[PDB]
């Protein structure tokens, strides 16, 4: 299936502080109106320029993604995953399963099966939305959690994206994958390109309204 | 200042734009994060063999 | 090596450490770590706020940033605020007074004295009389009206009476 | 002015108007607004 | 009380004019950056 996001997928783009102006910004960003994929529950996709990614439930069955060019040893990859603990960010060369996954006695990960090398290690109904992005050896993540009042059909409004995390890899990616929480006892994907917007700024500063400036003659 | 400025000996009466003027930095600050990590530069430097 | 403890300088053990600081093509990697003065306030000072560089005055303010959000600017895009890194509070940035310094002369064939107009400055960060053109030192405010001789600005003027 | 010396091979691209050197930033400094020859020639033989 | 365009205009006019003077100290113009602390500071004076 495929669908329609309308206006989904802003973040602030930098650290700087605007109280009530109307700012404009070049910068990766989906465009309004947009055919994103949509996957029920999952397979290897491309990465090419930065990834929006929503999914909606109550349970947790989206557990992280994985990403890298090979996803495989012989080249490094970055590993994001989430226990029923928290969240384990890492970064080694790993052997794959090419269907990943993590069960739910609640035993689990048949994720990988080798973690060499390791470079970086870290440890500790809904709609939860993710802007991935890859620049200068920078790993950026956004994200926003917002709570739906339907279970799992994606929804319309504005709601912009705070960022998350920061990691200096270096790590190449190409491809990606996602994982899930299997049964023994919803999600989508778009792609960001170089627009151009108009950010409406609060009074306190947050992102209310956008223009997308490439839409129609309008815009 | 204003026979430097008008170039002349002599001056008529007016108002003359003979300088421009502002306050001096007192001094310097300088701010950063807190600390942490700073890497521990113990471990090859502190081996026991 | 048969190392043992009763030889002699040069032959017993050293230890040795190698450091190679190698700098690839990579977007960066460690580094020192900064130093950090005190924060003073209500001075024109030189900051540095993590790499933020200017000079002004520095005001405590009534702004809320979000809690990701590390500097505020304005339209014309000019820093004005900025948060620092260890106290989390944020910071109103002033420039430091500056201005236009004119002298008010009666003629120099008809005397030698002078005024001097400190343009729209507070008479503190400079006979002492405040007008809304600035500053005025030199001239004595009197509470009649004449016609105007030399234009100071704001609805007020300047003459030589009566020797001052 | 002549200012007549010996230096190693290397650091002849060191007498130069404006640059940073061990050479030049410690034992011999020519302004940025020079204005004049440099001449140089090997010695090994006197 | 429910038309002063031609005193707009003027304010207008002279409002979008200081505007673009500021908004032109941060183009480089062909140089490296905007600012002449990054220029003292990653630079030799030659
Ligand atoms: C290795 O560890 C020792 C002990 O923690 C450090 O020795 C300290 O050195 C300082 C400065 O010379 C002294 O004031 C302390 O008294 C020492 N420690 C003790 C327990 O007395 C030493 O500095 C460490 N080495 C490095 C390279 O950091
Ligand atoms: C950085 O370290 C300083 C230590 O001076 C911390 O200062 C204290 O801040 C806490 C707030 O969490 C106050 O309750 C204390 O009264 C402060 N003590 C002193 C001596 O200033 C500061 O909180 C730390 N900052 C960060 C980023 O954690
Ligand atoms: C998205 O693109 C596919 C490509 O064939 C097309 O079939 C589909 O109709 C498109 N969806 C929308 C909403 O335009
Ligand atoms: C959650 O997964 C991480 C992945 O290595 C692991 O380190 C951690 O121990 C797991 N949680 C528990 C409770 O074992
Ligand atoms: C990465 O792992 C392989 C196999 O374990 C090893 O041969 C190689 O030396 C490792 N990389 C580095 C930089 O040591
Ligand atoms: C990423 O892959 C490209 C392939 O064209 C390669 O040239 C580049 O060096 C890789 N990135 C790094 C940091 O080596
Ligand atoms: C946030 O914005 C709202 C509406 O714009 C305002 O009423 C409120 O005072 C602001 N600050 C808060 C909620 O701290
Ligand atoms: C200027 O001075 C000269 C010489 O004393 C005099 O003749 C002339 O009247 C003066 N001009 C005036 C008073 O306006
Ligand atoms: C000048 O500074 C004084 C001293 O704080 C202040 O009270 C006053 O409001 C300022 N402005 C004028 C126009 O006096
Ligand atoms: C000017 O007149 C006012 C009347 O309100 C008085 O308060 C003030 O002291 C007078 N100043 C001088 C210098 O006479």
């Amino acid at each position: 299936a495929y669908t329609n996001s309308f206006t989904r997928g802003v973040y602030y783009p930098d650290k700087v502080f605007r109280s009530s102006v109307l700012h404009s910004t070049q910068d990766l960003f989906l465009p309004f109106f947009s055919n994103v994929t949509w996957f029920h529950a999952n397979p290897v996709l491309p990465f090419n320029d930065g990834v929006y990614f929503a999914s909606t439930e109550k349970s947790n069955i989206i557990r992280g993604w994985i990403f890298g060019t090979t996803l495989d040893s012989k080249t490094q990859s970055l590993l994001i995953v989430n226990n029923a603990t928290n969240v384990v960010i890492k970064v080694c060369e790993f052997q794959f399963c090419n269907d990943p996954f993590l069960g739910v006695m609640e035993s689990e990960f048949r994720v990988y099966s080798s973690a060499n090398n390791c470079t970086f290690e870290y440890v500790s109904k809904n709609l939860r939305e993710f802007v991935f992005k890859n620049i200068d050896g920078y790993f950026k993540i956004y994200s926003k959690h917002t709570p739906i009042n339907l279970v799992r059909d994606l929804p319309q409004g504005f709601s912009a994206l705070e960022p998350l995390v920061d990691l200096p890899i270096g790590i190449n990616i190409t491809r990606f994958q996602t994982l899930l929480a299997l049964h023994r006892s919803a999600y989508y994907v778009g792609y960001l390109q170089p627009r151009t917007f108009l950010l409406k700024y609060n009074e306190n500063g947050t992102i209310t309204d956008a223009v997308d400036c490439a839409l129609d003659p309008l815009s | 200042e204003t026979k430097c400025t008008l170039k002349s000996f002599t001056v008529e009466k007016g108002i003359y734009q003979t300088s421009n003027f502002r306050v001096q930095p007192t001094e310097s600050i300088v701010r950063f994060p807190n600390i942490t990590n700073l890497c521990p530069f113990g471990e090859v430097f502190n081996a026991t063999r | 090596y048969g190392f043992q403890p009763t030889n002699g300088v040069g032959y017993q053990p050293y230890r040795v450490v190698v450091l190679s600081f190698e700098l690839l093509h990579a977007p960066a990697t460690v580094c020192g770590p900064k130093k950090s003065t005190n924060l003073v306030k209500n001075k024109c000072v030189n900051f540095n706020f993590n790499g933020l560089t200017g000079t002004g005055v520095l005001t405590e303010s009534n702004k809320k940033f979000l809690p990701f959000q590390q500097f505020g600017r304005d339209i014309a895009d000019t820093t004005d605020a900025v948060r620092d890194p260890q106290t989390l509070e944020i910071l109103d940035i002033t420039p430091c007074s500056f201005g236009g310094v004119s002298v008010i002369t009666p003629g120099t064939n008809t005397s030698n004295q002078v005024a001097v107009l400190y343009q729209d400055v507070n008479c503190t960060e400079v006979n002492v009389f405040q007008t809304r053109a600035g500053c005025l030192i030199g001239a004595e405010h009197v509470n009649n009206s004449y016609e105007c001789d030399i234009p100071i600005g704001a609805g007020i003027c300047a003459s030589y009476q009566t020797q001052s | 002015y002549a200012d007549s010396f010996v230096i190693r091979g290397d650091e002849v691209r060191q007498i130069a108007p404006g640059q940073t050197g061990k050479i030049a930033d410690y034992n011999y400094k020519l302004p940025d607004d020079f204005t004049g020859c440099v001449i140089a020639w090997n010695s090994n033989n006197l | 009380s429910s038309a002063l365009g031609k005193l707009q205009d003027v304010v207008n006019q002279n409002a979008q004019a200081l505007n673009t003077l500021v908004k032109q100290l941060s183009s480089n113009f062909g140089a490296i950056s905007s600012v002449l602390n990054d220029i003292l500071s990653r630079l030799d004076p030659p």
